[PDB]
């Protein structure tokens, strides 16, 4: 119990159960509702479900990140098993942010011209979209192959010795950090259209009364366009930040720039395991047409 | 109801000559078209097919790959471009009209003629007799046979009937084996077993002499049968 | 679907499923709106331009690249109850009051509609015609003659107010909204009226459609 | 998912 | 004098209700207490017929058991083949305000009709390949509730307007005309030799009429809302009624009342269609709780459900040789159960 | 209303005017028909699988 000390990683096992279990049931219930209902197959529950299969693969790599939490050492479950988690649930964060970027543009046109006749991406051509991001999603997570394996230490038996690190020839080329400038347009490209979409979408809505329980409404709207703008940025910062830390850790003698990433990339561990939840819920809460139909499913209301 | 063919006449071998076909009286666009030919002296022969919106298109092994069938639904018209000319190709081209859903009459209205004169795995429908004496208010019994087993597993036996008057085009009698069409009277009957059939008439008219003969529409090429003739 | 007939009859159903959808999108860029006056109001006047289809009577007209269908059913004098399921699917109810006897009648017509259980969901545009006529005979005929409840002044300005208040507290629905506007029975302005209101509900449509209140 | 080795600056030290 | 005549009314109401009384001699219910029950009867979906845009209001079968046409507010017409799930025609309406639809007995004509108040009759074998409309039938005051063909020459159709009318179509006028409802009567039944009919109003009345006469025979007094289902018992002797305080009764024409009551605790909503199966041992009835009740006929049991649709089911049929059920719903599909 | 309330009175006593059999016999006669009728109802019991013309 070299890397934490020895409550600290018994309180985030604790937390990420309590994720795992609320995570994959609100994820599933999800899969569920659209695909029974075909009256709720509309675009968005379309994006939704592509987005509860990203949020139900991330929660199934769940189980070997807490194995490498809690040993770091050794690591003797697969040489090849580890380049594939790592594949899955860095793919898989690929397609949950350019699908919470497809969904900030359908409900900017949906909202802000209301009227419009969708000449380029009709519900037909929807299905397509789903595809383009998820070979966005698997050809940038490609070169995590080339960079991440089991590594043994130099001259000793490596029966207790591998790490599933970034191995030597990708810290030593710079391959890596290359890795971090290209993993940061999945930040820096959603939040200007999350940020600037959505703080257009809130320019026509509170020029409604303007132009009682009307306010209301748009009272509530808005302050649902600030939760979800927020709660991108309080997961995806300590993300990003915290690997950007890890790729400077090996930039030639530097200490205190490392033990910040030991704390950094630990506050990022269930900021991410969060945001896997939640999502869920955030866009599938203030929607009356889904709450009676997950009741219509469960058969108690 | 009528169809109207032109454009036949006296062609040099080799050469090349269009068929027109035009509708008049009935929704063209709805209807699949074929084309039925009819030697100097022989019996009846099929030649093409286009479906209706032109999405399938059949022809003849005999003419396949030198004629081509195509349907003008603006124009309500139908077109036989026909290419290299032999002399096994001076016939009577007939234009026919079907309707294919459930329990509809296909092959029921033929055109009229076009006489083109060039310059000198199939099913076989047999009808073994080809000229019976016949007496007014006798009963006649039409006989014909097939090389394969018509009957379906759906539960049809596509076999269809057909009445050629002198010096006239040919007329639906009865079709899928049983069914009399629509306009002929009750004294024809239909009768069958999947390999032979049977058309029964029950009391002769001077209005039923003519040419009888049994077509298949159980796959494509459609083979007709030779003409069993009536005489007085 | 193996025989040769049987294709060529699949081919004629698959023609006719294709003819189905080309339909399906041609109507569905409609907006349909049900006319629901009392007795002669001011509803089957309202129409600015007449382009017709007792029985029910459709009216039609297109504003600014989209196109209204308006849907008269004051000849059926049948039960309410039994035809008023085939217009769930509306955008909107136009309801006509004329303000110049019937409106105690009209109230309780607009109690029944705002409360049903068909038209929870759908707003509802209400009109209040011949303002023209009910500024004089105000001077004339008080608003105590039916109203005996006004506390007022007998002004034009406020007796026309608190008859708009006596409509909008029917409603006890907060899903849908009263849009209202006195028309003054000379006006070539109700197209744009309807057509402002319209794009606000298409737009509370599509906040309730993107999970987004 | 979002670490360093336990043993991480000692053998950077030897590299 | 108007008071004196129905004070005798009002003793005359007594009579007729007391030989009702005077024939009670047993329930149905302790009658048939001894036969075996049904069982539990388990149907499954064997099509779904996809292709309405809108929601489907009417439903009738072909007497050839195959074929079928469905009504719906799309505006079209559509007549199903069953087996292979093809559509032979799709008939675009001129009013998509379409409430009933009919198959004619002989195959070769489908009527409509709805809130126009006309009653349209298309041909299906045109001799031009098209389906056209051969009459459209307009006399009729309120909206056309439903109607049902005699032959390919007569019609009778129910009305809003409190009337039921007789028509010829080949001539297009009123026969008969049949008055006496006080509210829309809502639908109506023919008998098996098509000599009577029985309809059902929203007064809570069922009427038993007389084809060629044009007079009530019997008045049917026993539910509490409106009646909206009528459905005649396969020998022509009892008919059933569904209406809408969730309530389906069992009446019978020759003892004159009512026999049997199928009716649960559980069951809030009304009944929008009824119908019986080949024996008359079991009666389907159609819900606004979205789906179906399999209801022993003869013991009042509940033996089935068939819970397959997302909304309102609007209407329900069997066939002729009793092999399918096709239930149409307001969520644009019909189905079939075996 | 002067008359066609007098006409109510004249449909009412044409209508008690009829025979009425027993509730017993019309319900055992009910009872009748659908045993007589059983085996011929695909419903009520079900044909096998060849016989079915939708499966
Ligand atoms: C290499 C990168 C930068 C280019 C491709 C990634 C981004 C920029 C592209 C790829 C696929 C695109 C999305 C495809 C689908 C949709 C849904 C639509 O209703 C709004 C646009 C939106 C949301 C697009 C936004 C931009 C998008 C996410
Ligand atoms: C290969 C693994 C790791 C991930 C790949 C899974 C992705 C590509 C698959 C699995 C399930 C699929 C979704 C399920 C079905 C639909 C409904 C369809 O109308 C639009 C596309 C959509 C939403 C699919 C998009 C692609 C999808 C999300």
């Amino acid at each position: 119990l070299q890397l934490f000390p020895a409550p600290l990683l018994a309180g985030v096992t604790a937390t990420c159960v309590a994720l795992f279990v609320v995570g994959i049931a609100g994820n599933l219930l999800t899969m569920l509702v659209v695909s029974r209902f075909r009256e709720l197959r509309t675009t968005t529950n379309l994006y939704l479900s592509s987005m509860a299969f990203s949020d139900l693969l991330i929660f199934l790599c769940m189980p070997l990140d807490l194995v490498r939490l809690w040993q770091y050492r050794p690591w003797n479950f697969g040489d090849l098993l580890c380049k594939l988690f790592q594949f899955v649930s860095e793919s898989c964060t690929y397609a949950t942010v350019l699908t919470i970027t497809a969904l900030s543009v359908e409900r900017y046109f949906a909202i802000c011209f209301p009227l419009r006749a969708k000449v380029v991406v009709t519900k037909g051509r929807v299905k397509l979209v789903i595809f383009v991001i998820w070979a966005v999603a698997f050809c940038s997570a490609g070169p995590i192959f080339v960079l991440v394996g089991v590594e043994h230490e130099n001259g000793t038996d490596p029966w207790d010795t591998n790490e599933c690190r970034p191995t030597e020839f990708a810290v030593r080329s710079g391959l890596l950090t290359v890795m971090v400038w290209v993993s940061s347009i999945f930040f820096f490209l959603p939040v200007f259209c999350l940020t600037v979409l959505y703080s257009l979408i809130g320019r026509k809505l509170w020029r409604r009364r303007r132009g009682s329980l009307r306010d209301q409404n748009h009272k509530q709207t808005v302050k649902m366009l600030a939760v979800v703008v927020f709660a991108f940025i309080l997961c995806w910062l300590p993300f990003h930040v915290g690997r950007y830390l890890f790729s400077k850790s090996f930039e030639p003698g530097s200490l205190e720039i490392a033990q910040i990433s030991q704390y950094c990339n630990l506050v990022s561990f269930v900021l991410f395991y969060l945001s896997a939840a939640i999502n869920p819920i955030l866009y599938n809460i203030m929607s009356k047409k889904y709450r009676v139909a997950v009741f219509r499913l469960l058969g108690f209301e | 109801v009528q169809l109207v063919e032109s454009g036949g006449g006296l062609v040099q071998p080799g050469g090349s000559r269009k068929l027109s076909c035009s509708a008049s009286g009935f929704a063209f666009s709805s209807f699949g078209m074929h084309w039925v030919r009819q030697a100097p002296e022989k019996g009846l022969e099929w030649v093409a097919y286009i479906s209706s919106g032109s999405g399938t298109i059949y022809y003849a092994d005999t003419v396949k790959g030198r004629f081509t069938i195509s349907r003008d639904d603006p124009k309500n018209t139908l077109f036989l471009q026909m290419t290299s000319l032999r002399s096994e190709d001076t016939a009577m081209y007939y234009c026919v009209r079907s309707i294919y859903y459930y329990g509809s009459s296909p092959f029921d209205f033929w055109g009229q003629g076009t006489t083109l004169t060039v310059s000198s795995s199939d099913i076989v429908m047999t009808q073994a007799t080809s000229s019976v004496p016949v007496t007014p208010g006798e009963s006649v019994s039409i006989s014909c046979r097939s090389s394969k087993s018509l009957l379906h597993s759906n539960g049809n036996t596509y076999l269809y009937w057909f009445l050629q008057r002198p010096g006239q085009s040919p007329q639906l009698l009865i079709y899928r084996m049983s069914n009399l069409a629509s306009g002929v009277p009750d004294r024809f009957s239909g009768s069958g077993s999947g390999t032979a059939f049977t058309l029964t008439i029950s009391r002769l008219e001077a209005e039923d002499v003519g040419v009888y003969y049994c077509m298949q529409h159980l796959e494509y090429p459609l083979t007709f049968g030779a003409g069993t003739k009536l005489e007085l | 679907t193996l025989s040769a007939e049987e294709r060529a009859a699949l081919e004629r159903s698959k023609a006719i499923e294709k003819n189905l959808k080309e339909d399906g999108i041609s109507a569905a860029k409609d907006v349909k709106l049900l006319l629901l006056g009392a007795d002669n109001s001011g509803k089957s006047t309202i129409v600015k331009q007449m382009k017709i289809i007792t029985g029910i009577v459709e009216t039609h007209f297109t504003f600014k690249n989209l196109h209204f269908r308006l849907f008269d059913v004051g000849g059926q004098r049948s039960e309410r109850k039994k035809w008023i399921h085939c217009f769930e699917d509306v955008t909107a109810i136009i309801f006509c009051v004329d303000l110049s006897n019937r409106m105690h009648e009209s109230l309780m017509l607009f109690d029944s509609i705002c409360n049903n259980k068909f038209f929870i969901d759908t707003s509802i545009i209400l009109f209040l015609n011949k303002k023209d006529l009910f500024g004089e005979k105000i001077k004339k005929s008080p608003l105590t003659i039916c109203f005996p409840e006004y506390t007022g002044p007998n002004t034009y300005e406020d007796a026309a107010a608190y008859i708009q208040a006596q409509f909008e507290s029917k409603n006890r629905s907060p899903n849908k909204e009263i849009y209202c506007h006195m028309t003054c029975a000379t006006d070539t302005n109700n197209a744009q009226v309807i057509f402002d209101a319209v794009t606000d509900i298409i737009i509370a449509n599509n906040l309730r459609g993107c999970g987004l209140y | 998912g979002s670490f360093l080795s336990p043993e991480h600056q000692r053998v950077q030290q030897r590299k | 004098e108007l008071d004196q005549l129905r004070q005798e009314a009002e003793q005359l109401k007594n009579q007729i209700r007391d030989a009702r009384k005077a024939c009670a001699d047993a329930t149905l219910s302790q009658i048939t207490n001894n036969i075996d029950p049904v069982g539990r009867i388990q149907m499954r979906t064997r099509r779904t017929l996809r292709g309405h845009l809108a929601k489907i209001y009417a439903m009738h079968w072909g007497t050839d058991s195959r074929l079928l046409v469905s009504a719906s507010q799309d505006g079209k017409l559509i007549i199903w083949d069953s087996y292979t799930t093809n559509k032979v025609h799709a008939i675009p309406l001129r009013s998509s305000w379409v409430m009933t639809c009919a198959y004619a007995p002989s195959g070769n004509y489908v009527a409509c009709g709805g809130l126009d108040n006309i009653c349209s009759i298309y041909n299906l074998k045109t001799r031009e390949g098209n389906v056209r409309v051969s009459r459209e039938l307009a006399g009729h005051t309120g909206y056309l509730s439903c109607c049902r063909f005699l032959d390919d020459n007569q019609i009778v159709t129910s009305s809003g307007d409190t009337t039921c009318a007789l028509w010829d179509i080949e001539t297009g006028q009123q026969t008969t005309t049949f008055t006496g409802h006080t509210g829309d009567v809502m639908s109506l039944s023919l008998a098996p030799d098509t000599r009577l009919f029985v309809s059902g109003a929203c007064d809570a009345s069922a009427k038993l009429w007389d084809v060629r006469e044009g007079m009530c025979r019997q008045t049917f007094t026993g539910h509490e809302s409106d009646i909206n289902a009528i459905c005649f018992f396969p020998n022509g002797n009892a008919f059933a009624t569904g209406s809408d305080d969730a309530t389906c009764r069992l009446f019978d024409l020759r003892a004159d009342q009512e026999l049997m009551t199928y009716s649960h605790d559980n069951i809030i909503c009304g009944i929008t269609s009824v119908s019986f199966s080949k024996s008359g041992r079991l009666l389907l009835a159609g819900y606004d709780d979205f789906n179906c009740n399999v209801w022993d006929a003869l013991k009042a049991d509940r033996a089935g459900v068939l819970a397959g649709h997302d909304n309102r089911v609007s209407c329900l049929g069997v066939t002729d040789d009793g092999m399918a059920v096709a239930t149409g719903s307001w969520d644009s599909f019909l189905k079939i159960w075996n | 209303s002067i008359a066609q309330a007098r006409k109510l009175v004249e449909q009412l006593k044409m209508e008690a005017n009829i025979d009425r059999i027993k509730v017993s016999k019309a319900a055992a006669d009910l009872m009748a028909y659908c045993e007589a009728h059983a085996k011929e109802d695909p419903l009520l019991t079900p044909v096998p699988a060849s016989e079915n013309p939708f499966r």
